[PDB]
RNA sequence: CCUGUCAAACUCCAAACUUACAGACGCCGUUUGACGCGGGGAUUCCGGUGCGCGGGGUA
RNA sequence: AGUGCAAGAGCAAAAGAUAGCUUGACAGUGUUCUUCCCAACGAGGAACGCUGACGCGAAAGCGUGGUCUAGCGAACCAAUU
RNA sequence: UUAGGCGGCCACAGCGGUGGGGUUGCCUCCCGUACCCAUCCCGAACACGGAAGAUAAGCCCACCAGCGUUCCGGGGAGUACUGGAGUGCGCGAGCCUCUGGGAAACCCGGUUCGCCGCCACC
């Protein structure tokens, strides 16, 4: 990479297909998850806050409590365990 | 509309019925919304909660089902508003609901307006709702004092159908009195 | 139920392909195993397709091979009718074989090594640089194609 | 059908597009209510670089205030065809514009469930000429 | 310079002019020849020159062959004969040349070329059954000025 | 309207494929203790080649 | 379109425009990610909390500077609170 | 739901178009400014008070496919591309065979003129 900032190489994953453009529905920005629940991590291009580092887009972690309104999701980056601060807006229940 | 790339607003935004930016701030309290809506001849008050497939209304009141308790007056004014809120609040209280946040939809937060009235009644029913007393109308205008004093400048009855001549804010007191009683059929 | 026979060595074969052959209990060239025809297994042999010879053997053939090359989970003990009878849920090789093809049991469940260590093909095989449709000995075979091979490796 | 379809005057806006006012006095007296300063946008070589700054004034009249202004304004003009909008509006003259439309126009001006007016229910130059022409003056 | 330096299609597609500057102009004089005012359907015979190998043809080459072909037709059918030939391909691919050693080797812009996939028709002529042999001879000359071997394929025309 | 072509820094589309988690089968571990944790000792940080995909370069 | 500046991306009852008011560009202390994928490593950055004190708003709520990714600096020593 | 309120999915719901529907019921338009409130000017809007009138708007109901969108058939196409294998071919560029996957455009014919949840309600 010519630079190493967080949004480097994210042109695709952090952009919306023209039609999904605009403010997102509130329903999923308010979803409540319970500790232990498996959730898929995907940043919503339309929601600025509550995001995590783009590298984790695609992960499927486990909710293990929260911080403020955001959730604390445990994931394993390669062989390393990490905890990710992320709001529901960028989460979907597995299954 | 125009092409594959065209963006169509959410249905309820097309219909200009739901302010989604507000709906979000609203849902954040995690409490039930006290939906206060108006009509030319009526005033509605619903207690809504979130649901897997849409909102759930746990308890509501309509100015039309007010008469069912004695209301013989019109149904699109302050006294009517307060009362409709109170009734809903009571049913709400019955349903097991205790707190709520005021969702006034696309209405304006004008001081003393009817939504706030709907909020006052609901509050008086024993429901906890974040509010601001000095944004509510003074007790009298709630009773309908402003209307009576308007019929005072009579010369012609303010009311077509025969419901008093100088009007009766008392009927309001009588109706509130009725609701506040613990025998009423909710 | 297909018979799997590794015909190409490990040197240079992808690790993930070698690891599969290993999960299918084959660790040496000319080693054969009996695999059920399930979705999970099909995926595996499809992946091993270029270094193996597989197909559904005829009842007789299976019997000839089980007799000649089957072994207990431990030891030399010849797996013959009498052995089969005294140690398995069947009366004789034919009984065992029929159960294998019908996929009602496996060589392990009956106390047999999952692998049939065959002998080099007498008369040689058709080459390991081409598949069956090109005259090679690699890939899927006819029940008659598989039998000729298994029988030559008897 | 006709009643909730027959034209009416929604507003008569009268403004003077000067360019830098002392003219507000006349619009107030000529109409009957206060005027409104008119700022401009973008910078212009005509020493009109200032974005937000007094440049004109206007008055939006509705109801009687509007008619009582037309019962004198209209007379001072020779209305013509081309001078008409596609929606059935028109402006003559000191500018004087007249907005014409049918009953339930509030549908598109309110806040809740607002909606644009169906073309069929929109006004027309013809229907416009008619309505007005039928009130103390001549068309083309 | 030899076409051996550019006839292969292995470098990335290099066409974005919003990022490339100093691109020489094309030497191709015209793409449509003959009676361009007429329609291709007004002709009974349609013959195309099909490239047999996927390659890159430098603009000087397209012009060199297009020229030698039309020039033949003009000579056989007159400067206004009843025919119309088309060079359907355009030289979008920009070419470089590193002209320091392999240091800072990214080359400078020196030309352009057209990428043609084998099987495609480079040239297409439309004529009357009588001039079919001239148009065939024109193509026999055109393919002698481009890298690949070609097929002079006749399409609408069962007049043999 | 018709007609002629394109894109590493275009996309109305769109694979194979790679990838997170879970289940199942397989294989493996529970005296051969896996997975994991803590500690001692390194060597190593001139690599090369084939194949696939590459970027540069006439090569 | 606009949104201070590369480029890519976000945004329409707004994240833009206008108006008004205001100083959360606040003090203290953390959790987590990043810097350094995996996989150890400082300064720096960010996300997300809590405690305290505030601003706005009817209220939910928003404000841990600028819509997001650049705008940064150890020990010793000095000055400063 | 003989016309309502709050939503979920967020065009299968968009764009355009046709027909139908409301005496004390509903939603509206509509009527009207003493008040709460309001327009940097206008009761236009916002807010309040109200029924003389109306179904022309909106809205609800029924329906049309020309455009846009969703999905499906048949064809394009098992084509293009591609994961695994080859002492197969080719000067080479590259191609081919076997095995496991598999488009896109476009054409023709269907589908789509929203679906679903909670509440209230002759
Ligand atoms: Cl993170
Ligand atoms: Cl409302
Ligand atoms: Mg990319
Ligand atoms: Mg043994
Ligand atoms: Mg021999
Ligand atoms: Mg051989
Ligand atoms: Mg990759
Ligand atoms: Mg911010
Ligand atoms: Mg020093
Ligand atoms: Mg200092
Ligand atoms: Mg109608
Ligand atoms: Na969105
Ligand atoms: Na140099
Ligand atoms: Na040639
Ligand atoms: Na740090
Ligand atoms: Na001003
Ligand atoms: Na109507």
């Amino acid at each position: 990479p010519s630079s190493n900032g967080p949004l480097e190489g994210t042109r695709g994953k952090l952009k919306n297909k023209p039609r999904d453009r605009g403010t997102s529905p509130p329903q999923r920005a308010v979803e409540e998850f319970d500790d232990g629940e498996k959730v898929h991590l995907k940043i919503d291009p339309s929601v600025p806050n509550g995001r995590f580092h783009p590298r984790f887009d695609g992960q499927t972690g486990t909710v293990e409590g929260k911080q403020g309104d955001a959730y604390k999701v445990d994931i394993v980056d390669g062989g390393k365990e990490k905890t990710i601060i992320v709001t529901a807006a960028h989460l979907r229940r597995q299954e | 509309a125009t092409g594959p790339r065209y963006k169509v607003p959410m249905r309820r935004r097309r219909e200009a019925r739901t302010d989604y930016h507000q709906r979000l701030r609203l849902l954040k309290s995690g409490k039930p919304r006290l939906v206060a809506r108006k009509s030319n001849k009526h005033v509605r008050a619903q207690l809504v909660t979130l649901g897997p497939n849409g909102d759930d209304t746990l308890a509501s009141a309509h100015s039309s089902d007010l008469a069912e308790y004695g209301w013989e007056a019109p149904t699109g004014n302050m006294p009517s508003a307060y009362l409709t809120g109170l009734l809903a609040g009571l049913r709400a209280q019955e349903a097991g609901v205790e707190e709520a946040v005021l969702d006034i939809g696309l209405n304006s937060p004008t001081p003393g307006s009817k939504v706030f009235a709907i909020q006052e009644g609901a509050i008086d029913a024993g429901l906890d709702i974040p509010h601001n007393d000095d944004v509510l109308a003074d007790w009298q205008r709630t009773r309908g004092a402003h209307i009576a004093e308007y019929d005072e400048q009579l010369e012609e009855p303010l009311y077509s159908g025969d419901f008093d001549a100088a009007d009766l804010p008392e009927h309001f007191d009588e109706l509130r009195e009725t609701l506040l009683d613990g025998d009423i059929e909710l | 139920m297909h018979a799997l026979v590794q015909l190409r060595g490990e040197v240079n074969m992808h690790t993930d392909i070698q690891d599969t052959l290993e999960m299918l209990n084959i660790h040496h060239v000319n080693h054969c195993t009996l695999v059920p025809e399930t979705d999970a297994y099909r995926g595996m042999v499809a992946k091993v397709n270029d270094f193996v010879a597989f197909g559904e053997p005829s009842q007789e053939t299976l019997e000839t091979v089980l007799a000649t090359r089957a072994e207990p989970l431990e030891g030399d003990a010849d797996v013959d009718d009498e052995w089969v009878a005294e140690h398995t849920d069947y009366d004789d090789i034919s009984g065992l074989a029929f159960a294998l093809l019908s996929e009602e049991t496996t060589l392990r469940e009956q106390g047999l090594s999952p692998t049939l260590r065959l002998h080099p093909p007498r008369g040689g095989h058709d080459g390991v640089k081409h598949p069956v449709k090109e005259g090679g000995q690699l890939g899927k075979h006819d029940t008659e194609g598989i039998d000729d091979l298994l029988e030559a490796m008897r | 059908f006709h009643e909730m379809r027959e034209p009416r005057i929604e507003k008569v806006v009268v403004h003077m597009g000067i360019g830098h006012a002392n003219a507000e006095d006349i619009l107030g007296e000529i109409t009957g209510q206060m005027p409104v300063r008119t700022k401009a946008k973008r910078t212009v070589g005509e020493f009109d670089i200032r974005e937000g700054d007094p440049i004109g004034a206007k008055v939006t009249l509705r109801d009687e205030m509007a008619e009582e202004f037309l019962q004198t304004a209209l007379p001072l003009a020779e209305l013509a065809t081309s001078q008409f909008d596609d929606t059935g509006n028109f402006s003559f003259g000191l500018d004087v514009t007249v907005n014409l439309v049918r009953p339930g126009y509030r549908v598109a001006k309110r806040d809740k469930a607002s909606r644009s007016i169906p073309t069929k229910h929109r006004l027309n130059p013809a229907d416009a000429v008619a309505f007005i022409e039928s009130t103390y003056d001549v068309e083309v | 310079k030899p076409a051996s330096m550019y006839r292969d299609i292995d470098k990335p597609a290099y066409t974005r002019r919003e990022y490339i500057t100093g691109i020489p102009g094309s030497k191709i004089a015209q793409h449509k020849m003959g009676r361009k005012q007429k329609d291709a359907d007004d002709y009974p015979v349609q013959i195309s020159l099909i490239v047999e190998e996927t390659v890159q043809l430098r603009h000087g080459s397209l012009e060199a062959s297009r020229l030698s072909a039309n020039r033949h037709l003009i000579k056989e059918l007159g400067e206004e004969g009843d025919y119309k030939m088309t060079l359907r391909k355009f030289p979008h691919q920009v070419l470089r040349e590193n002209k320091d050693g392999m240091r800072a080797a990214f080359g400078k812009i020196v030309g352009t070329a057209a990428r043609v996939q084998a099987g495609e028709q480079l040239f297409t002529a439309y004529c009357n059954v009588e001039d079919a042999e001239h148009v065939k001879e024109a193509f026999r000359r055109a393919y002698n000025k481009i890298t690949p071997s070609c097929r002079i394929d006749s399409s609408p025309a069962g007049n043999a």
